RNA sequence: CGUGAGGGAAAGGUGAAAAGAACCCCGGGAGGGGAGUGAAAUAGAGCCUGAAACCGUGGGCUUACAAGCAGUCACGGCCCCGAGGGGUUGUGGCGUGCCUAUUGAAGCAUGAGCCGGCGACUCACGGUCGUGGGCGAGCUUAAGCCGUUGAGGCGGAGGC
RNA sequence: GUGGAGCCUGGGAGUGAGGGCGCGAGCGAUAACGUCCGCGUCCGAGCGCGGGAACAACCGAGACCGCCAGCUAAGGCCCCC
RNA sequence: GGAUGACCCCAGGCGGUAGGGGAGCGUUCCCGAUGCCGAUGAAGGCCGACCCGCGAGGGCGGCUGGAGGUAAGGGAAGUGC
C-alpha cells in the first residue's frame, strides 16, 4: 500500500490505542488481509477422464434420440437463410438449441448467428458444449474424428 | 386552512431559540406580537420575522384574515453546525459548534 | 349443570356450549369424544372417587391447531452459550355438547 | 379456565379487644386479617382484607422479662443517633405503638403492605371512633 | 485539585429534568392608557411617549 | 470477488431492536444494550414460565385453606381426607369450587372429614 | 503538516430535458409562501436512494410515599384495531449488565459514550490422512507444440 | 454385567495456573480463605433449579421444549412466607 | 413395520467451558441466461399483531423507491462484528 512506515504516534502515554503505520489492515485505507492475488485455476484433469467424458456426453444425447448425423449440407454456402432452410428440412425449427459440429467453414458461418446454435470444429468438440445444448448435429467427417478421439 | 413560514439556517443555536418559540405557541397573533416585542432574547428578533412572514402568507396567499390568526404550531429544528476551532492551552485545539436553526411557524384561524 | 372433566393430564370445568382448548387429541375434526367426569355439580352433586361411573362429557372436536409461538431462549454469561428455540404447542379445540349425568 | 379474580368488594370492618392477649400471638392474626387470607377469594395484588379496629392496646400482655428487656430502636441518621426505648416505657408513653409495631413487621414490605397497615386502627383504652362503620366484634 | 469529571453520561431523562426550571416567563405588559398599545408597566410608553398622563418624550 | 457487509448487519440489528420495543432508554435504542436486555429477558421468561406453575398452585392452596377453615378444618387435613376418600379433583379446581360453588365445596369438605 | 529530507488527506450522482422556478407577497438579506416547470419538486440546486445514532413538534397510555442491571410472569385499569389481538403500566411474584481474564466477577478487576461503515485462520508449493471419481502391474505427464479465441488436443523427457 | 462399555488402526484437538470440601499424612504453631502429597467428591464447565437470610464448590438434585395438573427431596408448616 | 430415508409405531438419550464432529442459513461473484421477473414498478429503505422454518432465515401484504434483479441444480470466495 502507498503509505509510509512511520509509527504514527508513540507507543505509550498518548491515551490512544497503539499503532504502527497506517498501512496496517486495521485502518480504513490500509491493506487487505488475505485478499485475492493473481491465480491459476487450471489443473490437469486426467486424459482418460476427458475421453470417457466426451464419449459419455455424446452417448447421453444418443440415448435420447437427440444426436443426428448428416452426410452433407444441401445448399448451405455461407448464408444464414440457406442454413435456416436446410435446418427446417432437417427437423431443426430452432425450438431446441443445437451444437453443430462440422469442418465445413461455410456451414459454421451460416449457422453461427442463430441464437439457438452453437458451432464448433470437430477438433473442438468438448463436453460443456454438448451438455449445454439440447441436440447434437454432426458431419460424418466430424463423427469420424470424434470416434478417433474416444479411441 | 393553515399558513406557514420556515426560516432556514438561522445562525443561532436551537436550544436558545426554542425557549422563545415556546413563549408564543398557541397564542393569538396579536399576543405573540406583543410577547416577542418585549422578550429580552436575541431569539425574538428571529421568531418575530417568521411569525410576520407566516401572517403575510396567511392574508395574501391563503385568504385567511389577520384578526382571526393564531400560532397553531411552531417548532425549531437543528440545521447543520458550523465547526470552528477554539485554541486552548498547551497546543490543544478544541472544536466549537456554532449551531444553526430552522424556525417553523404555522398559523391557523380561530373561527368565531 | 357443570362437570369437572380430565383430559391431557389436566382438569377442566365445562358447561355445554363451551369452547375449550386442550392438549392435542387423536380424533378427526368433526368427531365426537367422551371425556371422563370427576365431579358433577349444579342441580345435583355427584362426586367421583375419582371418576363417576356412568358419566361422560360429550365434546365435538372443532379442530386442531398450534399455539402462538413462544421463544425459548437460553443464555449463560461469560461462556458464549446462547440458544434460541421457537415453540408452538399443539392443541385441540372442543365444543362441549352435553353432560350425560 | 382461568383462576377467578374478584371484582372490587366492600371491605368488612372488625373489632378486637386486645386486653390480656399475648402481643405476638395477637399480631399474627391481625396480619392475616389485613392480608385478607381468611377469604377464599384471596388475591395477592389488591387490598381486599378487613379493616381492623383494636381496643385496649395498652392492656396487651407479654411473657418472660420483656417489659424490662425488650428494646425498641430508632435511628436518626445523625452521629450517635440510635435511640433505645424499652417496652415498659413505650407502653407508658405511646402504648398503641407496641401492637402497631408488631403488626407492621408481619405485613409485607412494598406499596401494598404499607397500604394494608393503614387499614389497622389501634386504640389504647376501651373506645374507638369508628361507630359509623359498625365494626363486627371478633373473638380471635 | 484532581480534575473531576462526569462518571456516567447523563440520560436524556435526567438532562431534560434538569431543564424543568428553564421556561421563560412572558414579559409582563399592561396597556398604555393613552394609545392602548401594550407595554411594560412603569415605563414611558414607547409608542406614544406618554407617562403619568403627559407627553414625556418624542417617539 | 468481494463480499462487503452490505445490507446484512442493519438487518440483524433491526431484528433485535424490534424485539426491544418498550425497553427504557438505550435499551430500546442501542443494538448493544438491546441485545443485553434480551439475554436477560429470555432467561427470565424461561425461569418464569417454570415458576408460574408454582405461583398459581401456591394461590390455589391459600384459597383452599381459607375455604376449609370456614368448615372447621385446615388445608393439610382436607388434603389428607381427599386422598383417603380417593377424590382427585386438583387444586386449580378445588379453588374454583371454593369460590364459585360453596355448596359443592362443602360436600367435598364433608367427604374429607368422613374419610379419615 | 515539517527548517528539510519527508509526511500527506477529504471531496463522486437534480432531471429524459434546465424546462434551474418570470411575476406577486413577507424579509436588510438569508429564508420562506404563492404562481410556474416537471411523470415526480420531502428530484429545488445544502438536489438519486436517504438506514442509525442524535434533536424536536403533535397524540395515546403513564408517573410527584417511591428503593431500581430497568426486565420477566400474573392480574386489573385506560386507549386502539376489530370468546381475539396491539399499546400502555398500577399492584404482586421473581431477578447480581455484556465481554475479557481467572481457582473464583454484579463485581470496587479489563474493555466499550452512542450509531453507521472498515476490521482478523488465507494463498502457493510440498507433505500426511480422509474422501469423490478415472485407470489399475500399472498410473500419470512437465516445459513446450498444434489448434481455439472463454474448444481442446498433442507432448513419455520425467515422476510415483 | 449390551454400556455414549471395552479393545485395535488411524484423523483432529484442547490441557499441562486449578480450587473448595471430607477422610489419611507431612510441613506450619494439634495457625491461615496457609502449604504439599494421597483417596474421593463437587465448582471449574452445572454463577441453571430447591434448601442454607444473602453466598462457585454444605444439603437436595443432573435443566430437550410446552402445561393456570399430580407426587416427593433437602428444608420447612406462628406472621413476613 | 416399509424395504431401503417415503412415513407410522414402541423405547431410550438429549446441562455444558477448552475442544472434536455433523447439518444448515445468509452475503459477493460464475454457469444455468440471446433465457426469466420488471414502470400494471428492479434493488435498496420503512412498517406488519400474517404464513413457513428449531434456528440462522424465507415468504406474503402496505407505504417509500425509481431501474434494475435473477430460480431449480451446481461452481468459486475479500462471506456474517
Ligand atoms: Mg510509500
Ligand atoms: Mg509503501
Ligand atoms: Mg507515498
Ligand atoms: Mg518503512
Ligand atoms: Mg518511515
Ligand atoms: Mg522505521
Ligand atoms: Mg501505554
Ligand atoms: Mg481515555
Ligand atoms: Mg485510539
Ligand atoms: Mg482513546
Ligand atoms: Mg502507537
Ligand atoms: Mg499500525
Ligand atoms: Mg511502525
Ligand atoms: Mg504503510
Ligand atoms: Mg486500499
Ligand atoms: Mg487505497
Ligand atoms: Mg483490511
Ligand atoms: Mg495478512
Ligand atoms: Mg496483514
Ligand atoms: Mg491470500
Ligand atoms: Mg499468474
Ligand atoms: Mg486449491
Ligand atoms: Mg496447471
Ligand atoms: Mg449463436
Ligand atoms: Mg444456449
Ligand atoms: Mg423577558
Ligand atoms: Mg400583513
Ligand atoms: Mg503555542
Ligand atoms: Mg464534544
Ligand atoms: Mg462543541
Ligand atoms: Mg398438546
Ligand atoms: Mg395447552
Ligand atoms: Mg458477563
Ligand atoms: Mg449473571
Ligand atoms: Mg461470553
Ligand atoms: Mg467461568
Ligand atoms: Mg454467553
Ligand atoms: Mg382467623
Ligand atoms: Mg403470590
Ligand atoms: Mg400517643
Ligand atoms: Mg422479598
Ligand atoms: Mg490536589
Ligand atoms: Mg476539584
Ligand atoms: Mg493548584
Ligand atoms: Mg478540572
Ligand atoms: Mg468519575
Ligand atoms: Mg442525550
Ligand atoms: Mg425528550
Ligand atoms: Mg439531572
Ligand atoms: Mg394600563
Ligand atoms: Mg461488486
Ligand atoms: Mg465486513
Ligand atoms: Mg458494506
Ligand atoms: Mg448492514
Ligand atoms: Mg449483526
Ligand atoms: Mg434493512
Ligand atoms: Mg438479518
Ligand atoms: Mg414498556
Ligand atoms: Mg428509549
Ligand atoms: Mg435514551
Ligand atoms: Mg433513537
Ligand atoms: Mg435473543
Ligand atoms: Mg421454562
Ligand atoms: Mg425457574
Ligand atoms: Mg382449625
Ligand atoms: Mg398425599
Ligand atoms: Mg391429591
Ligand atoms: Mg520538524
Ligand atoms: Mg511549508
Ligand atoms: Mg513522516
Ligand atoms: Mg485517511
Ligand atoms: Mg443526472
Ligand atoms: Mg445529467
Ligand atoms: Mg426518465
Ligand atoms: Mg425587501
Ligand atoms: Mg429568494
Ligand atoms: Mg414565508
Ligand atoms: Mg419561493
Ligand atoms: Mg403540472
Ligand atoms: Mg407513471
Ligand atoms: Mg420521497
Ligand atoms: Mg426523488
Ligand atoms: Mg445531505
Ligand atoms: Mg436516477
Ligand atoms: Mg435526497
Ligand atoms: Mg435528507
Ligand atoms: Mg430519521
Ligand atoms: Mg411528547
Ligand atoms: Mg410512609
Ligand atoms: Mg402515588
Ligand atoms: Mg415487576
Ligand atoms: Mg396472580
Ligand atoms: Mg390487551
Ligand atoms: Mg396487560
Ligand atoms: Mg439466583
Ligand atoms: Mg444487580
Ligand atoms: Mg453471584
Ligand atoms: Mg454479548
Ligand atoms: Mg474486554
Ligand atoms: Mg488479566
Ligand atoms: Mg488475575
Ligand atoms: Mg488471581
Ligand atoms: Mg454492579
Ligand atoms: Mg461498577
Ligand atoms: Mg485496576
Ligand atoms: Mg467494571
Ligand atoms: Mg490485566
Ligand atoms: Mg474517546
Ligand atoms: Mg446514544
Ligand atoms: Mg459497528
Ligand atoms: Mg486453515
Ligand atoms: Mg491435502
Ligand atoms: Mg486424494
Ligand atoms: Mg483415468
Ligand atoms: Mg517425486
Ligand atoms: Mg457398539
Ligand atoms: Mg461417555
Ligand atoms: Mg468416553
Ligand atoms: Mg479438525
Ligand atoms: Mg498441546
Ligand atoms: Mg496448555
Ligand atoms: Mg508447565
Ligand atoms: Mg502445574
Ligand atoms: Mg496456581
Ligand atoms: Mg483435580
Ligand atoms: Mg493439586
Ligand atoms: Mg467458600
Ligand atoms: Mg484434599
Ligand atoms: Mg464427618
Ligand atoms: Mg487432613
Ligand atoms: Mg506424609
Ligand atoms: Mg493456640
Ligand atoms: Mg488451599
Ligand atoms: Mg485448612
Ligand atoms: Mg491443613
Ligand atoms: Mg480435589
Ligand atoms: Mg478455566
Ligand atoms: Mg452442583
Ligand atoms: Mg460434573
Ligand atoms: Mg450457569
Ligand atoms: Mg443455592
Ligand atoms: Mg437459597
Ligand atoms: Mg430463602
Ligand atoms: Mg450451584
Ligand atoms: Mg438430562
Ligand atoms: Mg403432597
Ligand atoms: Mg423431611
Ligand atoms: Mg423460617
Ligand atoms: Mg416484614
Ligand atoms: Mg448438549
Ligand atoms: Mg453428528
Ligand atoms: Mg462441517
Ligand atoms: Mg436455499
Ligand atoms: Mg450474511
Ligand atoms: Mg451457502
Ligand atoms: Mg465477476
Ligand atoms: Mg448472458
Ligand atoms: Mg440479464
Ligand atoms: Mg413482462
Ligand atoms: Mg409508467
Ligand atoms: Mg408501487
Ligand atoms: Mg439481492
Ligand atoms: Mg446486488
Ligand atoms: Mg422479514
Ligand atoms: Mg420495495
Ligand atoms: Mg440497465
Ligand atoms: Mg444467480
Ligand atoms: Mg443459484
Ligand atoms: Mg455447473
Ligand atoms: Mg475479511
Ligand atoms: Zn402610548
Amino acid at each position: 500500500v502507498a503509505y509510509s512506515g512511520r509509527k504514527i504516534w508513540p507507543q505509550k502515554h498518548t491515551g490512544r490505542a497503539r499503532h504502527g503505520d497506517i498501512g496496517a489492515p486495521i485502518f480504513v485505507g490500509g491493506g487487505v488481509v488475505f485478499g485475492p492475488k493473481p491465480r491459476d485455476y487450471s489443473y490437469t484433469l486426467p486424459k482418460k477422464v476427458r475421453k470417457k467424458g466426451l464419449a459419455m456426453a455424446v452417448a447421453d444425447r444418443a440415448r435420447e434420440g437427440k444426436l443426428l448425423l448428416v452426410e452433407a449440407f444441401a445448399g448451405v454456402n455461407g448464408k444464414t437463410k440457406e442454413f435456416l432452410a436446410w435446418a427446417k428440412e432437417a427437423g431443426l425449427d430452432g425450438s431446441e438449441s443445437v451444437l453443430l459440429v462440422t469442418g465445413n467453414e461455410l456451414v459454421r458461418r451460416a449457422a453461427r448467428n442463430l441464437p439457438w446454435v452453437v458451432t464448433l470444429a470437430p477438433e473442438g468438440l468438448n463436453v460443456y458444449d454438448i451438455v449445454r445444448t439440447e441436440r447434437l448435429v454432426m458431419d460424418l467427417d466430424a463423427w469420424e474424428v470424434f470416434q478417433n478421439r474416444i479411441g | 386552512m393553515e399558513a406557514k413560514a420556515i426560516a432556514r439556517y438561522v445562525r443561532i443555536s436551537p436550544r436558545k431559540v426554542r425557549l422563545v418559540v415556546d413563549l408564543i405557541r398557541g397564542k393569538s397573533l396579536e399576543e405573540a406580537r406583543n410577547i416577542l416585542r418585549y422578550t429580552n432574547k436575541r431569539g425574538a428578533y428571529f421568531v418575530a420575522k417568521v411569525l410576520e412572514s407566516a401572517a403575510a402568507n396567511a392574508v395574501n396567499n391563503h385568504d385567511m384574515l389577520e384578526d382571526r390568526l393564531y400560532v397553531k404550531a411552531a417548532y425549531v429544528d437543528e440545521g447543520p453546525a458550523l465547526k470552528r476551532v477554539l485554541p486552548r492551552a498547551r497546543g490543544r485545539a478544541d472544536i466549537i459548534k456554532k449551531r444553526t436553526s430552522h424556525i417553523t411557524v404555522i398559523l391557523g384561524e380561530k373561527h368565531g | 349443570m357443570f362437570a369437572i372433566v380430565k383430559t391431557g393430564g389436566k382438569q377442566y370445568r365445562v358447561e355445554p356450549g363451551l369452547k375449550l382448548r386442550v392438549e392435542k387429541l387423536d380424533a378427526e375434526p368433526g368427531a365426537t369424544v367422551e371425556l371422563p367426569v370427576l365431579l358433577l355439580g349444579g342441580e345435583k352433586t355427584v362426586v367421583g372417587t375419582p371418576v363417576v361411573e356412568g358419566a361422560s362429557v360429550v365434546a365435538e372436536v372443532l379442530g386442531h391447531g398450534r399455539g402462538k409461538k413462544i421463544l425459548v431462549s437460553k443464555f449463560k454469561a461469560k461462556v458464549q452459550y446462547r440458544r434460541k428455540k421457537g415453540h408452538r404447542q399443539p392443541y385441540t379445540e372442543l365444543l362441549i355438547k352435553e353432560i350425560r349425568g | 379456565m382461568k383462576t377467578y379474580v374478584p371484582k372490587q368488594v366492600e371491605p368488612r370492618w372488625v373489632l378486637i379487644d386486645a386486653e390480656g392477649k399475648t402481643l405476638g400471638r395477637l399480631a399474627t392474626k391481625i396480619a392475616t386479617l389485613l392480608r385478607g387470607k381468611h377469604r377464599p377469594d384471596w388475591t395477592p395484588n389488591v387490598a381486599m382484607g378487613d379493616f381492623v379496629v383494636v381496643v385496649n392496646a395498652d392492656k396487651i400482655r407479654v411473657t418472660g422479662k420483656k417489659l424490662e428487656q425488650k428494646i425498641y430502636t430508632r435511628y436518626s441518621g445523625y452521629p450517635g443517633g440510635l435511640k433505645k426505648i424499652p417496652l415498659e416505657k413505650m407502653l407508658a408513653t405511646h402504648p398503641e405503638r407496641v401492637l402497631e409495631h408488631a403488626v407492621k413487621g408481619m405485613l409485607p414490605k412494598g406499596p401494598l403492605g404499607r397500604r394494608l397497615f393503614k387499614r389497622l386502627k389501634v386504640y389504647a383504652g376501651p373506645d374507638h371512633p369508628h361507630q359509623a362503620q359498625r365494626p363486627e366484634k371478633l373473638e380471635v | 485539585a484532581k480534575h473531576p469529571v462526569p462518571k456516567k453520561k447523563t440520560s436524556k431523562a435526567r438532562r431534560d429534568a434538569r431543564r424543568s426550571h428553564h421556561a421563560l416567563t412572558p414579559p409582563t405588559l399592561v396597556p398604555c392608557p393613552e394609545c392602548k398599545a401594550m407595554k411594560p408597566p412603569h415605563t414611558v410608553c414607547p409608542e406614544c411617549g406618554y407617562y403619568a398622563g403627559r407627553k414625556v418624550l418624542e417617539v | 470477488p468481494r463480499a462487503k457487509t452490505g445490507v446484512v448487519r442493519r438487518r440483524k440489528h433491526k431484528k433485535i431492536l424490534k424485539l426491544a420495543k418498550g425497553y427504557w432508554g438505550l435499551r430500546s435504542k442501542s443494538f448493544r444494550k438491546a441485545r443485553e436486555t434480551l439475554f436477560a429477558a429470555g432467561n427470565y421468561a424461561y425461569a418464569h414460565r417454570k415458576r408460574r406453575k408454582r405461583d398459581f398452585r401456591r394461590l390455589w392452596i391459600v384459597r383452599i385453606n381459607a375455604a376449609c377453615r370456614q368448615h372447621g378444618l385446615n388445608y393439610s387435613t382436607f388434603i389428607h381426607g381427599l386422598k383417603k376418600a380417593g377424590i382427585e379433583v386438583d387444586r386449580k379446581n378445588l379453588a374454583d369450587l371454593a369460590v364459585r360453588e360453596p355448596q359443592v365445596f362443602a360436600e367435598l369438605v364433608e367427604r374429607a372429614k368422613a374419610a379419615q
